[PDB]
């Protein structure tokens, strides 16, 4: 299973959710 | 873009800080 | 018989033809006997002589690999009656890997109390199926003979007769020039002699002479002077269950061998004391212990062998060792856990300790009451301590627990790759054998290579769960050196179980239960973690991370080593209701059911269902037709070994240029209907009209008190059954005749809808005539009140009539006559 | 020219940069050349620098932590060939920890005469798909082009050339973006080319400047002398490393600095082979009256004395300094990181040496396989040794396996004890051999053999099938015995057999791997007797549960206990190909069944479950079918067969509508061993002009008002006619119908009327067929008479 | 702070010297 | 060796001022 779309964004402000992040 | 390494593959915790602001 | 000999202690047979006329002055033997590992000795060395000078063992008995032996009658051609105080195997008698035998020696063998039979894994053996079990002891039903190659009757043997007593196998046998004593199978244990009875009635084995209790050499009760009462009068008691003996006996018993000594206690004058209890010798009586007390135990003859994995000599709570002991044990692929099996139950070893295939376990925390060797008796090389096979220990005992300390004994570290030589030297110190200048093996060239014994913890910097994924970082870490990093191993499997282990489920390449992930070295900063990528919801997960480094030729590692954590992923949306179907039941009630959720989510509070009517258009009534190391594969296994090792010589090969350079270079200086179904599968409604369509709306919840959170809606459309009897003609039907051909005719609506009606039947009819169909549209019935007859033949005439609609289809009623006149 | 600029040693850089003036005056650089450690600069100072001269190299280059280099022409812009012969770490140039690469500026590189090429540590670089390295590389060893981000096209290596694919590549190539990559045939890469591509004279390297020409080339592939790379010098005009002819006079006055002390670390000049040389090999003494070599009188041990009684070689730069010496005064020390099959480059290196008086260490090998590059050794005097009194040392062998042969090479260790521990891959063989021969005899002297021959097979013995025999579920196979001095000690036989497809097997001894390479070993009981000469003791099993029509590669180890003789290992079979049996080609799977038109049926199939062997034909039952079509009461008011070579379809052709289907299916391989029936069922649409009523209707009008009608049914009805549609009806109300069964049909042929009343009746009539339909037969008008 | 090696020891190294030329003689 | 002595234990000035003269 890859991380992409909704996986990608979840993760994504995971990693990063106290400063942003962009798709 | 991003969908080749992670859509498609593997992407780590490290390769995935470059895509943050 | 009558106990003609000496009473000798214990002995054992091994190696030589010197010592097998031992036993031949030796009449009860008070001690463990062992036959085992005879390679230097050869067939024809040994001889053959029959002796009636045996008649008790008060110990097991074991046999083991002894090649060159032709028969059993050679050292034991009288023994009668065996049963033991001490067990090992918790078998009486353990035949284990015998070959090169032919025919046994125990004809006069059916006494057994204590213990059972064993008969597994023996070899070129025959008579294996010319024995009576149920003649020896109890019925076969409580014995394992199995694992052997007389389970098929193999061999053949010859008894006397086909003297042998009445009845491969023909007749019971054990020697070919001596017979079976048989007797009927209801005596059981009571031995006999050949007389086709038991011995005297209720005696135990064999007796001297048949019908007396007198000569039982053991009976079933406990036998007292000339008797076999079923319990000791005082001041008699109990002994071995076959005797009464009193008190200035039960000492002058054990005194006479000065062995085994007996004690009174429970009644019972048996060899034997409590949990706890040391020896007082001034009449040899169990007195009580505190702290660590080895009570009683055999040790005899300074030495001790274990060669099983469960025996009651180191179970029984004997502490201090004042003998040796050799471990031997055959079969499995750990040796851990046989000896964690037989000393499980004591923590200070005093004698001979020693460990092989270290596996299981990386340190010792069942030897932490150990403080003190004697060693009074003198240990195989007058060393006390060895090691061996200890490729999975990682670490010695702690120094402010143990402090053991050795007043005579050495020590042997050889074969120890995975432990460093500080816990070595530890050992030197503490034991303090080099502190005596005793002469001391030591091989470091085998030793202290491919160790490692760092161990440092690390910890989760931060941890963020979510319900489907898993967020972890770990404080950044750095071995001694920057560059000796690789990075980190965060290893994880689901585990909601509170007890789970890391060696099964990796160390394979064709099935992999805990899931490895790799993570970069952290900048030189930013802390290191890691990131679930989609897990299942409400689970508990098991998670730990494990740094990877670059190894030296000298094979050292600074590793570190994070523990495992039990994270628990949280709850989403139900699932939808699995099958779900909605069928009639009535006419007036349709029900519904389904099976729960393919995801229930956690616990589950209600169901979400709604319904609602669904009506029937009216064009339809308009209309007329007139390897593996878990189950499965895995998707994560491990790169190949040999990958690992290339990259690793690349690595050190760039390093090793990196110092090369560093060196060369620098020089110092010069609403809608709802309803809620709390926890169950079914549904029904009521309160509906016969064939009519309904919808209803169906979901799953699990939570329902801060907000409202359920599966996806679903739908079925249903109708319940038709009345096909409600479609009958009612209403008078009312006639109009007339003298010119014509008829009005009235026949009401059917009573319930139906739905649909698509036409109505009118069958005028006349007989001698043929019959006259009118399909009757909406139209022409609505307009017409019924119907009219345009034209018609004389005679009297009959119309049945049948409305049709689709709800199944109605009867015709009553013909209704009109006489047609012209 | 050729070589118009000056002469210039080798030099180092760790001071500022201006010393790079001194390329506007020489066009070569002799030796090694290193600019290193400039942290002093910015992108000022190298936007200002270009080079006219350096057009030849002998020795590596170092670039290290350079500052504002944004491309590789602000150095040079010229070279063509390095000469390679001295090679730093085995690299013939490293590029270590650049951060200002962008791009490859140089252009004329054509061939690299010696070295790898190792690059790191450069994740802004561009240009590394398009250089054609194969083109640029006669001395291929290994390529590391790693720590980079190119690899990911940063660029996308798109420049403005040839443009060829020798590289699995599509982007146009080019040095820098204009400049293209030279490309010239194969033949003329060891000959040299122009900057065109023309073919150049074979007395040259690398470019040209003129086609087929000595007189203008770029590097003297031969020599140089007097402008043209001849092929040759004339002895006077000695050979000088073999790019160029030298005087005497410089020799001999290089001799003469030497002789007088106002050099250092300097070497006489003397000329061996007609070449000028500062020493002369092992062999020949010192000439020091004629400035020459000459053939030793009597004995000339060299003895040369080492760093302090040690030399690690873990380089080739720390191999080719041992040439002109007999006796290694010190010890010695190898290891080997990364790399594979480096020994053959070392026999030459270390084949002069014929005595050592150190000892002799070997640790992480993992380049030698065999020894076999010393064949002199035949005395270790060891005056120096290793802590714990050894003379050899042997530690993490894993790709080394074996040692020199012993029947031709023979070694005596006069002291130091023999370390051999942690070697799995070494047999025992040789270390038994060695341990009797080179003395202090037998058994291990500190020896861990516990850890020897371990990953690798040691067996000196073999074994072979007595017998065989193979059945599709069974092969039963017997090898002849193996069997040690002693008796008890036999613990059985090893049967490793794995699947095969092709013969790509290749026996296992203990290989580092995991996965799908391990073989399906079966375990042989042991003798349970120490033998017995009254019969045999031939081993042998019987495998069962093989897989129908597969071949199996099989053999078998021996399990043995170490005896008193030392050539007992086990013993090893050989790999047989059994191929299994066939059995019927598996029962057939999918029969498909479904018709095309209402004539023709198709029938396909999937292929079989499994076809062991070849099938030949597809056999095929076939049969036909009816629908039910039979009812009365109602109220109204051998067989065929066909084959297919290799298809898995099969057409059917003249069957009539509305018509059931019986078929078989079955699968043989030979011409029976055939599969089992395949049971389907289909059925073929009916038609709906068959079923139309034919012929006239009567209207016999009588005066009694009996209309007796007469009909026939369909020319080819589907189904059964169950009822006849018979719609007339007086006008002035609805249709009238009458329900006129199978019984009145038969008997009245048709339908007779009855009672009918005066007026003008249309009748229309439909075939009410159970399967098809008819149609509305003609609306013919009939008055029934008043 | 880690062992001073590979580039730290000669980050290390340029804090000292390197301003006046690298030693090497 | 520079990097024997300062990549085994942590080098004072001293140790890395020997290197720049």
């Amino acid at each position: 299973q890859h991380l992409c779309g909704s996986h990608l964004v979840e993760a994504l402000y995971l990693v990063c959710g106290e400063r942003g992040f962009f798709y | 873009g991003i969908v080749e390494q992670c859509c498609t593959s593997i992407c780590s915790l490290y390769q995935l800080e470059n895509y943050c602001n | 018989h009558l106990y003609p000999g000496e009473v000798c202690p214990g002995m054992d047979i091994r190696n030589n033809l010197t010592r097998l006329h031992e036993l031949e002055n030796c009449s009860v033997i008070e001690g463990h006997l062992q036959i085992l590992l005879m390679f230097k000795t050869r067939p024809e060395d040994f001889r053959d002589l029959s002796f009636p000078k045996l008649i008790m063992i008060t110990d097991y008995l074991l046999l083991f690999r002894v090649y060159g032996l032709e028969s059993l009658k050679d050292l034991f051609p009288n023994l009668t009656v065996i049963r033991g105080s001490r067990l090992f195997f918790n078998y009486a008698l353990v035949i284990f890997e015998m070959v090169h035998l032919k025919e046994l020696g125990l004809y006069n063998l059916m006494n057994i109390t204590r213990g059972s039979v064993r008969i597994e894994k023996n070899n070129e053996l025959c008579y294996l199926a010319t024995i009576d079990w149920s003649r020896i002891l109890d019925s076969v039903e409580d014995n394992y003979i199995v694992l052997n190659k007389d389970d098929n009757e193999e061999c053949g043997d010859i008894c006397p007769g086909t003297n042998c007593p009445a009845t491969q196998f023909v007749e019971r046998c054990w020697t070919h020039s001596h017979c079976q004593k048989v007797c009927p199978t209801i005596c059981k244990s009571h031995g006999c002699t050949a007389e086709g009875l038991c011995c005297h009635s209720e005696c135990l084995g064999n007796c001297s002479q048949p019908d007396d209790p007198t000569k039982c050499v053991a009976c079933r009760n406990f036998y007292l002077d000339g008797r076999c009462v079923e319990t000791c009068p005082p001041p008699y008691y109990h002994f071995q269950d076959w005797r009464c003996v009193n008190f200035s006996f039960c000492q002058d018993l054990h005194h006479k061998c000065k062995c085994h000594q007996y004690v009174i206690h429970n009644n019972k004058c048996i060899p034997e004391c409590p949990s706890g209890y040391t020896m007082n010798s001034s009449n040899l009586l169990c007195t009580p212990c505190l702290g660590p007390c080895p009570k009683v135990c055999h040790l005899l003859e300074g030495e001790k062998t274990i060669d099983s994995v469960t025996s009651a000599q180191e179970l029984r709570g004997c502490t201090v060792i004042n003998g040796s002991l050799i471990i031997n044990i055959r079969g499995g692929n750990n040796l851990a856990a046989e000896l964690e099996a037989n000393l499980g139950l004591i923590e200070e070893i005093s004698g001979y300790l020693k460990i092989r295939r270290s596996y299981a376990l990386v340190s010792l925390s069942f030897f932490r009451k150990l403080r003190l060797i004697r060693g009074e008796t003198l240990e195989i090389g007058n060393y006390s301590f060895y090691a061996l096979d200890n490729q999975n220990l990682r670490q010695l005992w702690d120094w402010s627990k143990h402090n053991l300390t050795i007043t005579q004994g050495k020590l042997f570290f050889h074969y120890n790759p995975k432990l460093c030589l500080s816990e070595i030297h530890k050992m030197e110190e503490v034991s303090g054998t080099k502190g005596r200048q005793e002469r001391n093996d030591i091989a470091l060239k085998t030793n202290g290579d491919q160790a490692s014994c760092e161990n440092e913890l690390l910890k989760f910097s931060y941890i963020r769960t979510s319900f489907d994924k898993i967020l972890l970082r770990w404080e950044p870490y750095w071995p001694p050196d920057f560059r000796d990093l690789l990075g980190f191993m965060l290893f994880y499997k689901e585990a909601p179980y509170q007890n789970v282990t890391e060696f099964d489920g990796q160390d394979a390449c064709g099935s992999n239960s805990w899931t490895v992930v790799d993570i970069d070295p952290p900048l030189r900063q930013n802390h290191p973690g890691w990131l679930m990528r989609g897990l299942k919801p409400w689970t508990q997960y098991a998670i730990f991370v494990k740094t990877l480094v670059t190894f030296s030729d000298e094979r050292r590692t600074y590793g570190a080593k994070s523990d495992i954590i039990y994270v628990q992923t949280d709850a989403t949306n139900p699932s939808v209701p699995l099958d779900p179907i909605s069928v009639s039941n009535s006419s007036s009630q349709i029900i519904l059911k389904w099976k729960p959720p393919s995801d229930p989510n956690g616990n589950i509070t209600h169901y979400l269902v709604f319904w609602e009517r669904q009506a029937e258009d009216s064009e339809l009534f308009e209309l007329d037709y007139c390897y593996e190391d878990s189950a499965g594969e895995c998707c994560s296994c491990p790169k190949t070994d040999s990958q690992i090792l290339k990259e690793l010589e690349e690595s050190s090969f760039r390093k090793t240029f990196e110092d090369y350079l560093h060196n060369v270079v620098f020089v110092p200086r010069p609403h809608r209907p709802f309803e809620k179904v709390v926890n169950k599968e079914s549904l029904v409604i009521s309160g509906l009209r016969h064939f009519t369509g309904y919808r209803i709306e169906l979901q799953a919840c699990n939570q329902d008190t801060p907000e409202e959170r359920c599966s996806v809606a679903a739908y079925v459309s249903a109708r319940t059954m038709p009345e096909a009897k409600a479609d009958d003609i009612v209403g008078p039907v009312t006639h109009e005749i007339f003298e010119n051909n014509v008829v009005h005719l009235m026949w009401q609506e059917p009573k319930e809808p139906n739905g649909l009606i698509v036409l109505y039947e009118v069958s005028y009819r006349r007989y001698g005539d043929e019959e006259l169909h009118l399909c009757v549209s909406r139209k022409h019935f609505a307009l017409e009140r019924g119907c009219r007859l345009r034209g018609l033949s004389p005679g009297n005439y009959s119309v049945r009539i049948r409305a049709t609609s689709l709800a199944g289809n109605g009867s015709w009623t009553e013909p209704t006559y009109f006489y047609v006149t012209d």
